[PDB]
């Protein structure tokens, strides 16, 4: 199953949309590559056949 | 770790191994803890690599 929406992690015990701060975390994190990085943090492509 | 985490004046608490918000349950064999206080601008310094 597949998740593609976007909701305010509201990890505290406050009601919090906000932007930023404590217990208020946008839950997407964005990969970073380049070549520098050693070897183990290169990006992978991976298909699987079910 | 409720405690700490129930500290309100905290303003960035990042992790890079594990989930910060559920270390109760999780138990570890040593506790490394460090301190100094540096400038604004380099607090995103304190990142592994930079």
């Amino acid at each position: 199953e597949r998740d593609i929406s976007t909701e305010i992690y509201q990890a505290g015990n406050k009601p919090c949309n906000g932007v930023a701060g404590f217990n208020c975390y946008f839950p997407l994190r964005s990969y970073s590559f380049r070549p520098t990085y050693g070897v183990g943090h290169q990006p992978y492509r991976v298909v699987v056949l079910s | 770790y409720s405690v700490l985490y129930n500290l309100a004046p905290f303003f960035t608490f990042k992790c890079y191994g594990v989930s910060p918000t559920k270390l109760n349950d999780l138990c570890f064999t040593n506790v490394y803890a460090d301190s100094f206080v540096i400038r604004g601008d380099e607090v995103r310094q304190i990142a592994p690599g930079q």
